[PDB]
DNA sequence: GCATCCGTGAGTCCAGG
DNA sequence: TATAATGGGAGCTGTCACGGATGC
């Protein structure tokens, strides 16, 4: 179909969620031995999707066959790396917060 | 406003 | 502070010692509450210093060991009037590290930096702005292979569609994975040496028509 | 050939050392040279002494410093990209209050960089120029209120980051305000807290009308000075425990704590000067005998309120002043960030006193080096004013070390600075130069020091005039500041001078700046020279006195930017300053004693002198520049000249025999040409090129690392995957090109593999390797390769090793190699050409010699520069340049004519005629009447009104001649040109802005990581930014799909840019583009920001526009 | 058209011995006149073997038949005490002007 | 998170606010679990504000968050969206662009109104892909790959 | 009714370093 | 894990000009 117009509205906590491929729990990055994401990190294949095309992390998946499936010993689904920009997640606070841009 | 000056108060109250 | 953590943040490590050193004080070793709270209190801030402040998290004996490593290269070269070499810190370090793991364990500790850091006094430059993209294809990576996936097809076709597709499974062309010999006989109907042997035939057919179009040399890079 | 001067002005005094400002200042500053016990309270030497001692218990004290040797000299330094720097240690002493223990040590704090002769620097192997800066001075300045017109605010000024800018207003209701850190309060209470009764503010301010009554504040008296003091207090510190002690700390810090507060040494002189004071500190306020005691308050109150009442002694103060408005030399901005690093290791010191065994403490262990380290290491490497040094040629350096930024830390950003600040106040003259300047923002801002100028020891710039007493012109030569000129009639370097005495009956003098006639009885003082008024660049311009200003410019600024020529001249008509650039810039060798040579050589001069003693000299050849030019020493003299003091052993860059050879003379005709000279292009003779004029030599750097890593070790190898012989000739069995190979753009110059990253053979690619029988190697091809559009001869390899003695590099690295590539670069079409008085260009066209407007005798013209020029552009001084450049061609001669003391047209015609006589009596002699074509150009200008009529054609040739005029004929046609056309010697420049360098293109290159759009620049192979005034172009146009190929297939857009290189290298059409990956980003930042953004059909039904994968 | 210097590697260098660089050599090289008396002639390698303290001039080139330099007092090198040089050029027919970058001999 | 050639890394300042805002959201969980005072589950609470505040436009409110060793703000969501440099006028209204090339201009005379002078090299590589197609059309090459190797290094080229 | 304080904006492209 | 220790430190100084929301 032929994109007609452009909307822009408010994000419930439920339609966040809802995006959110996976809560990040960790504030971790990489790591420091083998430069690979952390588990519930910000860079976890598990959520935001396989650094490598359609080869899961731990490596039992690589090729294109399986599509959608989701490694049972690693978790990451096997699809193409691409996802890894346009995935969201999540952090879930602990007390609500305001949004700066609707105060200030 | 400088969060750690109003720290700073809520602790000397008690 | 100025080691990694906000006052603010290291405040609220010291509460996290102040609370475990409440649930763990006994008021009948006759001891005032600070000198007992003042060992979780520097506790929990070390614990948290140790913690957080790399982006890169590196475990707790590791970040003491870097940080002894530090100090010593300090003494050594505040008696040396010098920095030292890796072979004067693994010395002074004692046995076990050579000068290699001085340099494997700097290279550990190297912290990552910004993209945004700027290298021209105007804004017009960031450090991001010069670093390529090496995941994505290139739009000649991409256009090579279908040059290659399409002149695969052409010298698969002089084949016949028994061989054609007896090679197109056992290396995995045709959904994504390679066949073993008992998988293209079961499917063929024949047995795995016959399978193995149009195979070969088909390799050698296909070794002559290369041997004759050379079409596809120019993809072997 | 002889060098012929004009002028008659005797300038007493020579230009003083043209680096001094770097030189002395950091010679000032560390004090390497004193014995420590002789050091002043100054430089680092005064940064020790503020930062020690240090208490709190124990004591930590300072005992003296002292700075060690280099660990490499200075060209080691710059190989191995280190450092040049000596090891700075400083004696302590930990002292016991109670016990008594003294324990005194060495400790090492690190290092301290040095300054190389030229006053340049050496940091991590690059040279480097700090610049100096320029600012407001401390003091006390009294500025008119701009919305009150009779009403001014007082404003005391420290240092930079030495105290808070402290503000005093009389208020619209009577009482007077102090502003420091944004609080506005009474300024009673701080005079309160100094301990000012009502009785002494009464009888010191009572003789103004009521304004003292607005400080009559009973309920101020009414308290003690304590009271007083936690008053102010809790004004100043809101939310804050009024302690006592606690605001006697911090009221100390804010103005009598002179570790804290500082004005200048300058600073206090200034306010001892303009308040009718004297200051015991450079403070504020004193602390003594437990209470505060008044140092400035007082008088500076005092002079507001005469000022506000209009009592005569009073004005107010103008701040762009340059008698306000002080340098901040190498020395201080050095010394400033080091008392910054000691701060940071007192605050370790100090934090180490509190914790730790207090008996087993040395200082050893109490210091920490690395805060100071890092500061003064941040201060070469990454400050505003640590510029990368101009090398191009000698000149471009000399006036680097001179420049004045008003940026920089602590000083002004872009668009705080108004028009004040860039204006050329009338202190300038003799100071600052007033026409070199950037062209563009930073205009008014970077300047430059006046040549006859030096910066006294207070910060001022100074400049030199001769004391007239009676109208008798003494050598006594007495150096100003902007406040003491400002005092004196002050006659101009021109006024006529029979011996010693002032000739004239009126003469022309400066009061305050403003130009005024006046008697020789009234003369104080009188300039030294024109010279004084101008940087060096504008005194390297002959009769700069024709030239307007804004090409007076371009002309100075455009010779910093002149390549060294492998066949430099000095210019034909040159100013008196060619000879003192090259030897001040310590670009020339030069003798040091008298003394007969004793060899000579491509690399070395050694020389015998009247000691007895051989000094040999290594010469510099063909080291690489800054910015590439070649910078390399040639021996000019040979085996056994005796030589006097001074006297040139070798010409370096751009040096010819000792002059400032930024250039060549070239034979120039100034007529349009055909449309090859249309708007300042330009148009010269292949005979340039042939007689290799105009061409450079430049070594460009490549460097290559090769490091461990986590799937295999990166090594330098022959043996590269894939590749013939015919890939590896001239790569030598390590892997490296050999030395004198050539080398074209593709050729692998450092033969480099690495191990292949884990990688799933994609089926294709099994299949190949299965038809072909041939393993897929494990490493791949990295080698080092020529960019495209470089490449030349391989003059060097520097191969750097990690196991190897003397060499550790960076961590993980196994091995460096340098190649350096060198080529000598002829002149072609596009680069850009120049001369001194502001004319540029590019070249455009190159003419066989054949095609030359060619004069009778046969010579070619080198170079045809278009007339239409010369009008706009008001820069009449190249007209001149030319016509002396023709009389000295024929006479073959220099010139040397001073600035605004330079050669005059009668004299100019002398020479003219002179030339004419040997260019033309050569003729009659050689058996030639007056060509035809001379006749019909003759009878041309007469009727232009050029020769007078009926003189024979020898007396108007000679006519026309001189007015700088010839016959030509067009090298084409054998025709003459309709009429005369001036044809000269000129100084033509070469620009560093060579085409060479800049023409760029790509097909496709390397993208962005998060945009998906192609990098930036030619070094990346980029993309040319297609801005948003360009689309608004395709726009205007309405050229839709050409707009919506760069939005999407050119950039951004991954499908489609994939498919239509594809349907390009195939011969199909480009595919229709798909949605640009920028605008999935910003998609994606919204959501981020918690908000959704929908892509809606018609229907106002979503629109998925990253096809699934974002929806689960 | 060509010339080889014994130890010399590419231009940019320097001789020992030798005031002059290489690239002043070549440039007082090209300013050579060559005359060529035999007209099927085409190409000529002029060898110079020089050394001690002496300026070599373009006299001390070993001669050829066919072959007459007619600049001999023309300046190329000042050479020192124990300061050698040995050249072979090559001097070729031609017209006009052919830069170094294009005839690559 | 990207290795750059020297294997050390870049990384986006996003990640250490993202990475704040998670450490402060983290300790006021464990410090709700633990049943701490008042006064320091407020300051917690505080804190993860600004946490929040720096991410999505740092320096809007109060302070602006910094990496250690720096004076320098770091760039927030609001910082790249908005501003002469942000996303939208950086590269939504104009881009940098494939198929482009830059150089010196020079008067050409000779030229009609229509035409322009472009160097051989700037012109075999802007229409490089074309040029590749027709070496192939013609013999000069055997197809696409092997005349982009062919023009791949300069003295290849005939 | 006026000052008053707030935030927001302030030309393009190109090179280096 | 146990002497006792109990409220931080910078700040940063020379734009200019609007519009539009907030106090006597
Ligand atoms: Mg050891
Ligand atoms: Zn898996």
């Amino acid at each position: 179909k032929e994109v007609r117009k452009v909307r822009i509205a408010l994000a419930s906590p439920e339609k966040i969620r809802s995006w959110s491929y996976g809560e990040v729990e960790k504030p971790e990055t990489i790591n420091y031995r083998t430069l690979k994401p952390e588990r519930d990190g910000l860079f976890d294949e598990r959520i935001f999707g396989p650094i490598k095309d359609y080869e899961c992390a731990c490596g039992k998946y690589k090729r294109q066959r399986f599509e959608g499936k989701v490694c049972e010993r690693c978790g990451v689904e096997v699809t193409k790396s691409i996802v890894r920009r346009y995935r969201m997640g999540h952090i879930e606070l602990a007390t609500p917060a305001a949004h700066i841009w609707f105060v200030k | 406003s400088d969060p750690v000056r109003q720290y700073l108060h809520e602790i000397g109250q008690v | 502070t100025g080691r990694g953590l906000s006052f603010l943040d290291l405040i609220q490590e010291g509460n996290q010692g102040l609370i475990r050193a409440v649930e763990k004080f006994e008021y009948k070793r006759r001891f005032k509450f600070s000198t007992y709270a003042t060992w979780w209190i520097r506790q929990a801030i070390n614990r948290a210093i140790a913690d957080q402040a790399r982006t890169i998290r590196i475990p707790v004996h590791m970040v003491e060991t870097i940080n002894k490593l530090s100090r010593t290269a300090r003494q050594l070269q505040q008696e040396l009037g010098r920095e030292p070499t890796y072979e004067e810190i693994a010395e002074a370090m004692g046995p076990g590290w050579d000068a290699k793991r001085v340099e494997e364990t700097l290279k550990i500790a190297q912290e990552p930096v910004s993209l945004e850091t700027p290298i021209g006094d105007e804004k017009d430059s960031f450090y991001g702005d010069f670093i390529p993209d090496e995941h994505l294809p290139s739009p000649v990576d991409a256009a090579t292979q279908s040059l290659l996936s399409e002149e695969l097809e052409k010298a698969l076709s002089k084949l016949s569609e028994r061989e054609a597709m007896v090679l197109k499974l056992r290396k995995g062309l045709i959904d994504g994975r390679e066949h073993t010999l008992e998988e293209v006989g079961a499917f063929f109907g024949v047995t795995r040496e016959r399978i193995r042997q149009i195979e070969n035939k088909a390799l050698r057919k296909l070794k002559y028509h290369e041997s004759r179009t050379r079409k596809l040399r120019d993809f072997l890079d | 050939m002889e060098i012929k001067r004009f002028g008659r002005i005797r300038e007493v005094i020579p230009l003083p050392p043209l680096t001094e400002i770097q030189v002395e200042s950091y010679r000032r500053a560390l004090q390497a040279d004193v014995p420590p016990e002789k050091r002043e309270n100054v430089g680092i030497q005064a940064a020790f002494r503020e930062t020690f001692p240090i208490e709190e218990g124990l004591v930590l004290d300072f005992l003296e410093y002292r700075l060690g040797e280099p660990p490499f000299p200075q060209d080691e330094c710059r190989e191995k990209d280190l450092t040049y720097q000596a090891p700075l240690y400083a004696r302590l002493q930990l002292i016991h209050k109670d016990t008594g223990l003294i324990k005194e040590d060495e400790v090492f704090l690190g290092h301290i960089p040095l300054m190389t002769e030229d006053g340049s620097f050496i940091i991590n192997g690059a040279d480097r120029v700090i610049v100096s800066q320029i600012h407001r001075s401390p003091g006390v300045y009294f500025t008119p209120d701009p919305a009150r017109p009779g009403r001014y605010i007082a404003s005391i000024i420290p240092l930079p980051k030495r105290g808070p800018w402290i503000d005093l207003e009389v208020e619209p209701n009577g009482v007077v305000s102090m502003k420091v850190n944004k609080r506005k309060f009474p300024l009673v209470l701080l005079l309160r807290v100094l301990g000012y009764d009502q009785e002494t503010l009464a009888r010191e301010l009572g003789a103004y009308g009521e304004l003292v009554q607005g400080l009559m504040d009973e309920s101020v008296f009414a308290m003690r000075p304590e009271e007083a003091l936690i008053r102010l207090f809790t004004l100043l510190r809101p939310g804050d425990p009024p302690k006592r002690d606690k605001a006697v700390a911090y009221v100390y810090g804010l103005i009598a704590d002179p570790r804290r507060y500082d004005l200048g040494e300058a600073g206090r002189y200034k306010a001892e000067e303009k308040l009718g004071i004297r200051l015991s500190g450079r403070t504020l306020a004193r602390f003594e005998d437990g209470e505060f005691k008044d140092e400035v308050f007082l008088p500076t109150l005092r002079y507001l309120f005469a000022l506000t009442a209009g009592v005569p002694g009073h004005e107010v103060d103008d701040i762009d002043h340059l008698g306000n408005r002080r340098i901040r030399t190498v020395g201080e901005l050095m010394t400033d960030q080091f008392r910054v690093g000691l701060a940071r290791l007192a605050r370790g010191v100090r934090e180490r006193m509190l914790m730790g065994s207090e008996d087993s403490l040395t200082p050893a262990k109490l210091v920490n080096s690395r805060p100071l380290e890092a500061a003064i290491r941040e201060f070469f490497s990454r400050s505003q004013l640590s510029q990368f040094k101009d090398e191009t040629n000698p000149l471009s350096s000399l006036r680097h070390k001179r420049r004045i930024s008003a940026l920089g830390p602590g000083g002004l950003t872009r668009e705080r600075a108004g028009f004040d600040v860039r204006d050329v106040h009338r202190t300038h003259y003799g100071r600052i130069c007033p026409v070199e300047t950037p062209e563009g923002a930073n205009i008014g801002l970077i300047t430059s020091l006046a040549a006859y100028a030096r910066v006294d020891e207070l910060g001022f710039i100074r400049t030199p005039y001769r004391r007239v007493v009676g109208g008798v012109v003494t050598d006594e030569v007495v150096y100003m500041t902007a406040t003491e000129e400002d005092r004196y009639t002050i006659a101009q370097a021109n006024t006529p001078l029979e011996g010693n005495r002032i000739a004239a009956e009126r003469v022309v003098a400066r009061r305050k700046g403003e130009p005024v006639i006046v008697s020789p009885e009234e003369v104080e003082f009188m300039d030294v020279s024109p010279k004084q008024v101008f940087s060096v660049n504008t005194n390297l311009i002959p009769f700069l006195e024709h030239d307007d200003a804004n090409r007076a410019l371009m002309g100075s600024n455009m010779q910093t930017q002149a390549v060294p020529l492998i066949r430099a001249q000095a210019p034909v008509v040159m100013t008196g300053l060619e000879e003192r650039v090259v030897r001040d810039s310590l670009a020339a060798l030069y003798a040091e004693e008298d003394g007969e040579v004793a060899k000579v050589d491509g690399n070395r001069i050694v020389v015998r002198y009247e000691d007895g003693r051989l000094v040999e000299y290594p010469l510099r050849r063909f080291y690489r520049s800054n910015q590439g030019t070649a910078l390399d020493q040639r021996p000019r003299v040979v085996v056994g000249q005796r030589v006097r003091k001074g006297d040139l052993l070798a010409d370096g860059p751009a040096s010819e025999n000792g002059f400032l050879a930024l250039g060549q003379n070239v034979l120039v005709a100034i007529m349009p040409f055909d449309g090859y000279n249309f708007e300042d292009a330009i148009v010269i003779s292949e005979e340039l090129l042939k007689r290799d004029f105009y061409t450079s030599i430049h070594i460009e750097r490549y460097e290559i690392e090769a490091r461990d890593t986590k799937l295999g070790p990166e090594r330098i190898t022959r043996d590269i995957p894939h590749l013939s012989e015919a890939a590896l000739r001239d790569l030598d069995e390590e892997g490296v090109v050999r030395i004198g190979a050539e080398v074209k753009p593709g050729d692998i110059l450092v033969g480099r593999t690495s191990f292949k990253g884990e990688s799933e053979p994609t089926p294709e690619e099994r299949l190949l390797r299965s038809i072909f029988g041939e393993k897929a190697r494990d490493v791949k091809d990295t080698s080092l390769r020529v960019p495209p559009g470089e490449g030349g001869i391989v003059v060097r390899t520097v191969r750097l090793r990690r196991g190897d003695p003397g060499v550790e590099l960076k961590p993980g690295v196994r091995e460096v190699v340098r190649v350096y590539v060198a080529q000598k670069r002829k002149l072609q079409v596009g680069d850009k050409l120049a001369n001194r008085h502001g004319n540029k260009g590019v070249v455009a066209k190159i003419l066989p010699v054949e095609d030359m407007p060619h004069l009778p005798d046969g010579t070619p013209v080198d170079v045809i520069l278009n007339p239409l020029g010369v009008p706009s552009r008001m820069n009449l001084g190249q007209i001149l340049e030319t016509h002396l450049g023709l009389a000295g061609y024929f006479l073959g001669q220099r010139y040397i004519s001073p600035i605004f003391d330079g050669a005059k047209e009668p004299e100019i015609k002398e020479l003219l005629a002179q030339a004419f006589e040997v260019y033309f009596g050569k003729r009659k002699g050689e058996g030639f009447g007056v060509d035809k074509r001379e006749v019909e150009v003759l009878r041309r200008a007469e009727k232009l009104g050029l020769v007078t009529p009926g003189k024979t054609p020898e007396e108007q040739l000679k006519e026309l001649f001189l007015q700088g005029k010839v016959v030509l004929y067009d090298g084409r046609t054998g025709e003459p040109i309709e009429g005369p056309i001036v044809v000269g010697q000129m100084f033509i420049m070469k620009l560093y802005h060579m085409v060479e360098d800049k023409m760029h293109a790509r097909s496709t290159g390397p993208y962005s990581l998060i945009t998906q759009q192609p990098l930036g620049g030619k070094a990346q192979f980029g993309g040319q930014r297609f801005g948003e005034m360009e689309v608004w172009a395709l726009e205007a146009y309405g050229a839709a799909h050409t707009l919506q190929e760069m939005l999407t297939l050119k950039s951004d857009d991954i499908e489609g840019r994939n498919a239509a290189y594809e349907a390009i290298i195939k011969g199909e059409d480009v595919p229709e583009p798909s949605v640009p990956e920028s605008f999935r980003v910003l998609v994606k930042e919204l959501q981020a920001l918690a908000l959704d953004v929908q892509t809606l059909d018609e229907k106002d039904n979503p629109v998925d526009i990253f096809e699934g994968l974002a929806s689960k | 058209t060509s010339v080889y210097i014994e130890d010399v590697l590419h231009e940019f260098s320097t001789i020992p011995g030798v005031k002059e660089d290489v690239v002043e050599i070549i440039l007082n090289l090209k300013e050579l006149v060559v005359r060529f008396l035999n007209p099927s002639l085409q190409t000529v390698t002029l060898l110079l073997k020089a050394e001690g303290p002496k300026e070599v001039k373009a006299r001390d080139f070993l001669p050829v038949a066919d072959v007459e330099i007619m600049n001999p007092d023309l300046h190329i090198a000042t050479l020192e005490e124990g300061g050698r040089l040995n050249m072979e050029v090559r001097v070729d027919r031609g017209v006009g002007y052919v830069p170094a970058e294009k005839h690559g001999i | 998170m990207v290795q750059v050639d020297g294997g050390r890394f870049a990384t986006s300042d996003l990640n250490d606010l993202y990475r704040r805002l998670i450490n402060r959201n983290n300790r006021l969980k464990k410090l709700l679990a633990q049943g701490a005072p008042e006064i320091i589950i407020r300051n917690e609470k505080r804190m993860l504000q600004e946490a929040v505040d720096a991410l999505l436009d740092n320096g809007r409110r109060g302070a602006p968050v910094t990496n250690p060793g720096s004076d320098r703000p770091l760039r927030s969501l609001t910082d790249i969206l908005s501003g002469k440099q942000g996303r939208f006028r950086q590269n939504l209204l104009g881009k940098r662009v494939d198929y482009s090339g830059r150089s010196v201009i020079v008067v050409g005379p000779q030229l009609k109104l229509h035409q322009c002078g472009l160097p051989k090299r700037m012109a075999l590589e802007l229409f490089k892909p074309f040029l590749l197609k027709k070496m192939e059309e013609k013999g000069i090459a055997p197809n696409v790959k092997a005349a982009r190797r062919m023009l791949e290094r300069q003295r290849d080229i005939k």
